[PDB]
Parts: structure tokens; C-alpha cells; sequence
């Protein structure tokens, strides 16, 4: 495929460099239209710029710490860090959020990879052989309430068990109710004066609960669980203006008050280089 | 081969719009608006197609472009909720789907200078001025035919009014990715943008959701000749097109 | 060779090779050819 | 009720977005079946799928 | 050859009416309602056909038939002016044309006795009770969904309420020339009358003129068994059919 | 496979919505039998509801 | 490809694709067609 065509002198009443950008069309003017060029080839296909490649590499989406300790003298096992819950969303990390939020609608198959790492900040004599349970709680299912709750039996809910230090990896089909995920929603849950804007069950993938299924020991081990998401079979619609300002909340377009200027002011006048 | 391109006219129902200083009309994503086909449909209720009774041009109250005006924002279909039979059908039916032919008009003399960016943003989800996790109340996001003036002050529970950050955290110079047209007073008096139905679902609630948001933003400020009034009128004309309604039910109740 | 039953288990589809920027660069009603006057 | 008894009832389904009906005139504005109770002892009114989104949550 | 005729059901739009004690439905002048053809049309504005959004059954407030009730009268399309999208289109368009499927219901036990004459009169021009040359005021001739009760007293500028003289100077026994059906409680619980558009013009004003007038008049008085309540409920159900609207314009203003 | 068939106005002596549930049969009445519907497809097979999957 | 000798070692059979709810919804001696009177 030719990138630049061979082109000589021009003396014509057709002027390809003059146009009206007011029409909303960006004319496909080529280097050969402003000056005289030689024939050269593209010798490139653009595989690394495909939407499947731009969104199809792993990025961390959640990090959480859980502890193996006795549940005696505790009223809340989640506040004791014996188990932890994650409202599934891809908007907690700004590096991934800005790439994905560059389109209005995206439809993709997910691939989760969970990395659990152990740590003994307090006195321990050996590296404990802990097994972590990651439980998917779809909307409507009972979220675990205790580290040894009846919910963890998981008679129907998907659940994965793996050794701490190692990793687990499972694929998830497109779970949205609509034909594509909504990255933005200019609307509400119901016709109400006080209801939530944008954040609504349109962006509710469900929840994931994490616990150490091993019994409690004599030593405290803090396990940092890291969830990574990699998209497959990605499709995207309605490209959008890129995010410029820092974020403030998940699922909402707000930015901080008194924010710093985003345009990098030049040193000198408009004529300096 | 003698002809001109600045003269074009659009007739929808019993209304006709004529122009003598037009830039080529824009069709969003090169796709003309169309009725929902059987291969994509979800709700089984047979859709009501009102044709010429709703598919016609409605003029919205004119805005005054001053040398210090920041810009203007309208939400669709909310901006047409009080417009004739379209406004009633939109509240009497549970679900609706519609494309639109937007026509913005701003006429001036051969001595005036200034340029407007007329752009349509699908799901233009607004940011509150309070930051953090604060939500925009329904009453500020659904103003109706009077729209949102970006020149006004911020309000409690309202959206942010900094036009440069597009009320959502993106810069104004990047809005050109969305279907847009410029009303450069030196070249044009009218922008025109034909919008198809843009949503992730085939048909949807018209009272809870705005599919697109129309923004008219002055880029080059209004420069009037010496001794002329430092103000110019802007009229926005919108026509529903290829409209579908489904699920008739008692009239819908909304805030205010 | 696919080692699982579901399509969601598969690897990426590679690249959509047929591209056309015109629907984003020139979404205009009348078609405009470069060199001819945009307006007349 | 008895074989010599009679009643005419209106089954009305109101799609989402609208208030729960307060009168028959308000309910009759929506999807409805007028049922004459007679030899056939049972009425069967099918609630048509009225939704924008392809799937609703059970919860 | 085993079948029954008392069971019939009518589905219009999203509404369905079922019956188990019906008399064969009547079609006025053996002519089913139809759209205005090009060979008869006068106004050149292309007509709006709203189909399933207006062509469905609307129930009017039930009336109570007592042993001393004289009868009831409704005017069309006036009786449907507050009924959903039909009521709005009827006021938003300058001209309209429509047929109707009228279904009157009055259920009772196997011990009750009485008979209603359900009749449709085209141009049922009412007489004032004052005689001479006095006119009936618009407000008394256009009551809406609550209709005219013939059991009530006469009013200043109002129509006459003597049912026997049909409120116009003809006798009740002669109303059988107009499309009619009897609800004989011994035989039937429902009357049904399909009306085509009846006018001397192809399309007409829906706010100034009533094309037909529906009268429900008890001939044999209500005879309840010993110890039962001396009252029975009557519900009238009307559906616009083969409806046409033309000449859209700002919403029409009427008295009261 | 069609989910809902295209269906217009009904004026008939056959009434599919009236039945006798006393017979122990649940009649296969469709949305198209109570109101007027458009043609739409199932575009779903029901693999997650199989007894082998449940 | 099966890696073992027994049928009990195999993966699931997928779905029984031919379904018929009539044996549970209408287990009646005489066949009843919708629209015709259930009883006469």
C-alpha cells in the first residue's frame, strides 16, 4: 500500500488546500497536495492501535487486605478485615478508567486474574499455607456477613479457591443488561427530585467477597489481594473527548474545586519556540 | 455547469426552513435516522408512529449572544417536553425512540466577527460544581425549552458552569470529535445536524434519560462594528425525526 | 485449537482489518471532493 | 362465586414510569382486559414485555 | 357442528374486551369504519393516523340505574376529550374524522328484570326546555365523560330532559330506526355498536360539532328481586376507530 | 425463532383469553392474544436453565 | 478428546435441545385448542 504518491508541479483551478472547516468535515488532504512528493509505502498495518489492543492488556482494578485471626470478641468481621467486599466496577484506577471512558459504549468479555500476597508485620516463625476464597455475589444474592457465614457454601454462586502467593484466572462473558456497557449515562434511576444521577444499576456488575478459608492460627498474616482485569473480544462505539482533569468519585464525572490549569502555559509570547 | 450550494430547504410536516448562507448539513456518523427493526426489538407492544403530527420543526426561545456570553446547553428530548403532540406523547408513553434534525440560526451583517461551535454530545453526563461525589438534581438537568445558560452562576445541587471544561472535565478544543458544525458569521448564518437514535438499547424511557445534549459555544467572541449593539439573537429549531413510541399508560409524573 | 466450551474462554480476534475514517472525518449530507469548492 | 352470580371486572397493567393507579379511569388508560364472568370460569391476561433494556433484574 | 355465539372478544391496541352473554354486534348501515380516500378529500394537508396510540377502549364513569332513572345521553367525540392521546390530538388538530366501537355493559343475576335501548343518533340536535327560539348553550351540550343524566332537572340555557320526546320532539318508540341494540337482562349483559364516520363533509371540526350521540334508555324499568338493592351499575366503553386528524395548530380553546 | 408474532385488531367468536383452569391445563396464551403486537425474535436458547446446568 | 476409559470421567452433555412443556402444562385426556370453548 502506498503512503505518499509520486507528485510533480501543480498549476490548477482546483485548490485542495482551501476549504471550509465550518462544514464539520476534516478534508482528507495529503502531503502530496501541499508540496511535490516521491512514491513511498506504508509497510505497516496498525495492529497495535486496534481497539482490541488498546483495551486488551491487564490492569489492576482493586487492592484489599484480609487477615487470619480468631473471630472471638469481634462484632463486625468486615471491620476486623476477616473478609472484604468489592462493588465490581472498573473506575477505581485512573490509568484504566481514562482509556475505557474514551468511548460511550463498550461491549467486551472480561478476564479476571487475582494475585494474593502474604505478609507478617507481627512475629511469625514460618510462612503459613493460606488458601483464599474469592466469591462472586451477583445482584440479589446474599453478600457474606461473617467469615464463616452459610453464604460461603456457594451452592449456586461462582467461587474460586487458590493458595496465597500463587494466582487464579477465570473468564467472564458480557454481563450487561443492554447490548453494550454505558460508560456515561445522562439520566436517573426514576423520575424523582432526589434520586441518583449517572450511578445506577446500568453500571452494577455485582459484588466480590474475599476471605481466607483456612482456620485462624496463633500468628496474624495480612494478605493483600490484587484483582487484575484484561478485556477480550472488545467492541466500542461513539468516540468521546478525552478526560483532562483528575477524578473525585467512581461512576460520576465530577472534578475537584480549585484545580490546577491543564494547558501547559508557554515560556514567552505566542511567537516563541 | 452553473449552480449554488448555499441555498438549501428542509420541509418536515407542515413546516419549511429556508437558507441562503448555509454550510453543508451534518449527518451524525453518516447514518440517517431510522425506525426500530424487528431483528433488534425487545418490547413486544406494537409501536405508535405519529408521522406528520410530531415530525416537524419547533423553534426554541431565542438566546442573546453578548460579548461576555459563555455558551448555551440543551438536553433532548427534555427541551421538547412542552412542544405540541410530541411533548404529550413523550409523557403518555412509557418508552420512546427518536432521531432529530437540529437547525441553529444566528444571522449578522458583513461587518460582524465571531464563531459558534454547535456540537451534539451523546450522554453528556454533567458534573456538579461542588466536586467530590455530589449528584446533579433532576430539576437542573431537565430545564426544558429555556435550556442551561453557561454564563449564569452555579447552584446548590446543580451542574458546574465552566464551559471550557465542558461541564464534565474535558477541554473545549476536543469537542470536535462529536458531530459538530461552526457558525462562522463571516461564512454562515446556520448550522444543521441530523441525529439518529443513539443508545445501547433499542427503545428507552424519555422522561428519565436524555440521549443527546446540544451545545452552542462561542469560540471567537462576538465583535460588533463601532456603534452597533453589542448583542446578536440566536434561535434554535429542532424537529423530531423517525420517531417511535411504545407502552402507552397514564400520563407520567416528573418533578416541578 | 480451543480447549473450552464457551466463546468467552477464547483468545482475542486480532484486528478488524477493514477501516473507514470517513464516518468520523466527513459525516456530511452532500459528499465533498477535495479540490472542488466546499461552498459555491 | 355461585352459578347464578355475575360480575364484570377490569384487569389493568400499568407499564413502569407512571404512578400506581388511584382510579379505574387511570388504570384503564393502560393495558387492560375487561372480564365478563360467565361459563368460562377463568380469564388469562398476558402482561406484554414493555422495556427499553433487554433484561430486568430479579431483585 | 358444535359451537357457541354468546362468546366474542374485541382487541384494540393494548385493550381487550371479553363477553359471555352478548347479542350479535351491530355495524351501523352495514358499513365498517374506513380512512378518508383521495377521491373524497378536500383539505390538502396530509392526515396524521396515530393507530394503536389512540385506537383503544376507554371506560367512561359508571352510571347507577335505579328504578326511577329516566336514561342517559353522551355526545361524541366530546365524551373522549380528556381521554389520553385521543383527547389531546382532538384539541391540537383543527380538523378530525373518526369511527367508534361502542360497548355498553350492564350485568345482573338470573332473577333481575329490565331492558335498555342503546341507540346512536347522528346529529342529535337537542331542544331547549324553554321552547320558542331559545338555543342550548355549548357547556350543556358538551359535558365530556360524565354525560347528560335525563333524570335530573332542567337548567337555564340547557337542553330539555323529557326522555320520551328524545330531547328533540320525536317519540321514544321510533328511535329503533337508528342503529340500536337492547340490553335485555334476561338475554344479555352487553350491547355493541360499530359506527363509521357520519357527516356531510369528508373531515370536520371536532371541538365545535358532535357527529353522533349515544343514548342508553331503560324501557322496561329495573325490577330487582325481593330484598336486593334497587340499583344496578352501567359502564360505557368507547374506542376511537379508523381515526384521521388534519391541520395541526396551537391547542384549541373551548368554554369552561 | 419468533418470540412475539405480528398481530393486528381482533373481532372474533373464538376468545383465547377465556378458559377453565379447573381442567388442570394452563393454556399457552401468548402476548399476541390479549393485545396487538409486533414481530420480535427470541435470540436466546436457554442453556443456563438446563437441568444439567442448574 | 476423552483422556479416560469410563463414561463417568466425561464432561457434561451440554443441553437437551428438544423441549416440550405440554406434558406438564396441559396433561389432559382430550386435546384443547386455545380460542375454542374449553367446556361445551
Amino acid at each position: 500500500t502506498v503512503a505518499s504518491i509520486s507528485s510533480g508541479p501543480k498549476h490548477t483551478q482546483k485548490v485542495p488546500i482551501l476549504t471550509a472547516n465550518e462544514t464539520g468535515a476534516t478534508m482528507p488532504v495529503l502531503p502530496s497536495d501541499s508540496i511535490e512528493t516521491r512514491t513511498t509505502y506504508m509497510h505497516f498495518n496498525g495492529s497495535e492501535t486496534d481497539v482490541e489492543c488498546f483495551l486488551g492488556r491487564a490492569a489492576c482494578v482493586h487492592v484489599t487486605e484480609i487477615q487470619n485471626k480468631d473471630a472471638t470478641g469481634i462484632d463486625n468481621h468486615r471491620e476486623a478485615k476477616l473478609f472484604n467486599d468489592w462493588k465490581i466496577n472498573l473506575s477505581s484506577l485512573v490509568q484504566l478508567r481514562k482509556k475505557l471512558e474514551l468511548f460511550t459504549y463498550v461491549r467486551f468479555d472480561s478476564e479476571y486474574t487475582i494475585l494474593a500476597t502474604a505478609s507478617q508485620p507481627d512475629s511469625a516463625n514460618y510462612s503459613s499455607n493460606l488458601v483464599v476464597q474469592a466469591m462472586y455475589v451477583p445482584p440479589g444474592a446474599p453478600n457474606p456477613k461473617e467469615w464463616d457465614d452459610y453464604t460461603w457454601q456457594s451452592a449456586s454462586n461462582p467461587s474460586v479457591f487458590f493458595k496465597v502467593g500463587d494466582t487464579s484466572r477465570f473468564s467472564v462473558p458480557y454481563v450487561g443488561l443492554a447490548s453494550a456497557y454505558n460508560c456515561f449515562y445522562d439520566g436517573y434511576s426514576h423520575d424523582d427530585a432526589e434520586t441518583q444521577y449517572g450511578i445506577t444499576v446500568l453500571n452494577h456488575m455485582g459484588s466480590m467477597a474475599f476471605r481466607i478459608v483456612n482456620e485462624h492460627d496463633e500468628h496474624k498474616t495480612l494478605v493483600k489481594i490484587r484483582v487484575y482485569h484484561r478485556a477480550k473480544h472488545v467492541e466500542a462505539w461513539i468516540p468521546r473527548a478525552p478526560r483532562a482533569l483528575p477524578y473525585t468519585s467512581i461512576g460520576r464525572t465530577n472534578y475537584p474545586k480549585n484545580t490546577e490549569p491543564v494547558i501547559k502555559k508557554r515560556k514567552g509570547d505566542i511567537k516563541s519556540y | 455547469c452553473g449552480y449554488s450550494d448555499r441555498v438549501q430547504q428542509i420541509t418536515l410536516g407542515n413546516s419549511t426552513i429556508t437558507t441562503q448562507e448555509a454550510a453543508n448539513a451534518v449527518v451524525c456518523y453518516a447514518e440517517w435516522p431510522e425506525y426500530l427493526p424487528d431483528v433488534d426489538a425487545s418490547d413486544v407492544n406494537k409501536t405508535s408512529k405519529p408521522d406528520t403530527s410530531v415530525c416537524r420543526f419547533y423553534t426554541l426561545d431565542s438566546k442573546t449572544w453578548t460579548t461576555g456570553s459563555k455558551g448555551w446547553c440543551w438536553k433532548l428530548p427534555d427541551a421538547l417536553k412542552d412542544m405540541g403532540v410530541f411533548g404529550q406523547n413523550m409523557f403518555f408513553h412509557s418508552l420512546g425512540r427518536s432521531g432529530y434534525t437540529v437547525h441553529v440560526q444566528c444571522n449578522a451583517t458583513k461587518f460582524h466577527s465571531g464563531c459558534l461551535l454547535v456540537v451534539v454530545i451523546p450522554e453528556h453526563q454533567l458534573a456538579s460544581h461542588e466536586g467530590g461525589n455530589v449528584s446533579v438534581k433532576y430539576t437542573f438537568t431537565h430545564p426544558g425549552e429555556r435550556g442551561i445558560d453557561l454564563s449564569s452562576a452555579n447552584e446548590v445541587g446543580g451542574p458546574v458552569k465552566d464551559v471550557i471544561y465542558n461541564m464534565n472535565g474535558t477541554l473545549l478544543g476536543n469537542l470536535l470529535i462529536f458531530p459538530h458544525q461552526f457558525i462562522n458569521l463571516r461564512t454562515n448564518n446556520t448550522a444543521t445536524i441530523v441525529i439518529p437514535y443513539i443508545n445501547s438499547v433499542p427503545i428507552d424511557s424519555m422522561t428519565r434519560h436524555n440521549n443527546v445534549s446540544l451545545m452552542v459555544i462561542p469560540i471567537a467572541p462576538l465583535t460588533v462594528p463601532t456603534g452597533a449593539t453589542p448583542s446578536l439573537p440566536i434561535t434554535v429549531t429542532i424537529a423530531p425525526m423517525c420517531t417511535e413510541f411504545s407502552g402507552i399508560r397514564s400520563k407520567s409524573i416528573v418533578p416541578q | 485449537i480451543n480447549y473450552y466450551k464457551d466463546a468467552a474462554s477464547t483468545s482475542s480476534a486480532g484486528q478488524s482489518l477493514s477501516m473507514d475514517p470517513s464516518k468520523f472525518t466527513e459525516p456530511v449530507k452532500d459528499l465533498m471532493l477535495k479540490g472542488a469548492p466546499a461552498l459555491n | 362465586g355461585p352459578a347464578l352470580s355475575s360480575a364484570k371486572l377490569i384487569l389493568a397493567y400499568t407499564p413502569p414510569g407512571a404512578r400506581g393507579p388511584q382510579d379505574r379511569r387511570e388504570a384503564m388508560l393502560g393495558t387492560h382486559v375487561v372480564w365478563d364472568i360467565g361459563l368460562q370460569s377463568t380469564i388469562v391476561m398476558t402482561i406484554p414485555w414493555t422495556s427499553g433494556v433487554q433484561f430486568r433484574y430479579t431483585d
